[PDB]
């Protein structure tokens, strides 16, 4: 029951995925070493991280068929609410349930719930963005579910300072009318039952983080002595 | 507005 087109999609986010994600982490070098010894010593490495994922996520974007036809001002409006939402999302598959904890392949890479707390956030943020990835780690969702639910995330109608609620919500709608009709028809009982509803079900999770993460980003970034160790991008991506 | 880099980035 899959049109021509919503099989397209499917290839063109997986496609962008790839290239916007990479699986070895050989960039992660690039960024300033992570300090465990000390408060804020994370947060240097971490910011260089999130900076990094804002412009892999910003690369991903673009590419989600429709998000182009936006005016500048609504797909930038988009990306800085949607950014946390979907570097918490992507970061689901370098996060594993062993250890409960994000790995990228090496041991200085793998990070703790503590080198989380690190950063300069606290359990509140921290324990829900946990449960939070154990609970779509749960889900196995298929790649093309993963990229599809990145990309609805994205593609948020609703989102603050959005001048043209109206066209979000029909690029929205196609790639949620493809992700309904592939769970349907490549998607396997049990696993499949519920799965659209509580995949929608996580991105009002994610909304919920978003908000908490913004009240603490802004504690953290109020004082000038922390929001000196950010990253430009991270300043206006997240302030403003 | 006042987005230089990721307005940008999105070029
Ligand atoms: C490429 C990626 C992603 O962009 C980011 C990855 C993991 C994501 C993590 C692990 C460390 C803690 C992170 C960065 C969180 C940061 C520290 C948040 C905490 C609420 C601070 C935001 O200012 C968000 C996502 C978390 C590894 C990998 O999957």
């Amino acid at each position: 029951k899959l049109s021509e087109e919503q099989q397209h999609i499917i290839a063109i986010l997986l496609d962008a995925h790839h290239k916007t994600y990479d699986p070895t982490y050989a960039d992660f070098r690039d960024f300033r070493p992570p300090v465990r010894m000390s408060p804020l010593s994370m947060l240097p490495h971490l910011a260089d991280l999130v900076s990094y994922s804002i412009q892999k996520v910003i690369g991903f974007a673009k590419m989600i068929p429709g998000f182009r036809d936006l005016t500048s001002d609504d797909q930038i409006v988009l990306l800085k609410s949607s950014a946390i939402e979907v570097i918490m999302l992507r970061s689901n598959q370098s996060f594993t349930m062993d250890d409960m904890s994000w790995d990228c392949g090496s041991q200085d890479y793998k990070y703790d719930v503590t080198d989380v707390s690190k950063a300069g956030h606290t359990l509140e943020l921290i324990e829900p963005l946990i449960k939070f990835q154990v609970g779509l780690k749960k889900l196995n969702l298929h790649e093309e579910e993963h990229v599809l639910l990145m990309a609805i995330c994205i593609v948020s109608p609703d989102r603050p300072g959005v001048q043209d609620a109206k066209l979000v919500e029909a690029i929205q709608d196609r790639l949620s009318n493809t992700l309904q009709t592939y769970i349907r028809c490549r998607h396997p009982p049990p696993g499949s039952h519920q799965l659209y509803a509580k995949m929608i079900q996580k991105l009002a999770d994610l909304r919920s983080l978003n908000e908490e993460h913004s009240k603490q980003y802004r504690s953290l970034s109020f004082q000038p002595e922390n929001s000196m160790k950010l990253t430009p991008l991270v300043l206006e991506v997240f302030g403003n | 507005k006042n987005h230089p880099m990721l307005m940008n980035l999105l070029k």
